[PDB]
Parts: C-alpha cells; structure tokens; sequence
C-alpha cells in the first residue's frame, strides 16, 4: 500500500550551566557527583 | 510528590520537588514537631498518618 511522506519536523525549545560539572574537585569513584538536569537546553558539543 | 502542588481535592501524587541525594536511607523518624502555647492557646491538632 501507498505510504505518507514525512516533512516538517517539530522540535521545542533554558540552557542549563555546565560549570559546576568542570570546576571544583572531582570527588573518587565511590563518591561519584552528578547534577540531575531537567527541562534544560544542553551544549554537549561544548563539552 | 505532593498533591498540594497540583490537585489538593484530587488527592492525586504529582513530583514537586527532587533532592540530590545518591545514598541509601534504611530509617526514618516522623512527628519530632512540638507546640509552645499557654492553655487557652491550645487547640485539637490534626495528625500525619504514614
């Protein structure tokens, strides 16, 4: 059977801080740090 | 969650706050709370049931 043509995408956008992650200390393995991030635009590339 | 944040007549559980809190918790205390009041002061207190 015929199919449907996919187009115009719709995607929705605040840019959450990094800094906290690259500065400071890095506490050891057992101590492992993260920081939850929620409804937040990311700039992994950055990273 | 508190229903309060969302629905209060609902009653329904809605996530309104999260803790950054990575380590086990194996116990819990409830009701520590006191009042400081003179007698006439004083009034029935609803209570928290778990």
């Amino acid at each position: 059977s015929f199919e449907a043509k996919p187009s115009g995408s719709v995607v929705e956008q605040v840019e959450c801080d990094f800094s906290p992650l690259l500065s400071g200390t890095p506490p050891q393995v057992y101590n492992f740090k993260r920081l939850v991030f929620t409804n937040c635009n990311y700039n992994l590339t950055k990273l | 969650f508190s229903s309060r944040y969302v629905d209060l007549y609902g009653g329904n559980m809605f996530q309104f706050a999260t803790l950054p809190v990575y380590d086990t918790i194996k116990y819990y205390s409830i009701i520590p709370h006191s009042i400081r009041s003179i007698q006439s002061d004083r009034k029935a207190w609803a209570a928290f049931y778990v």
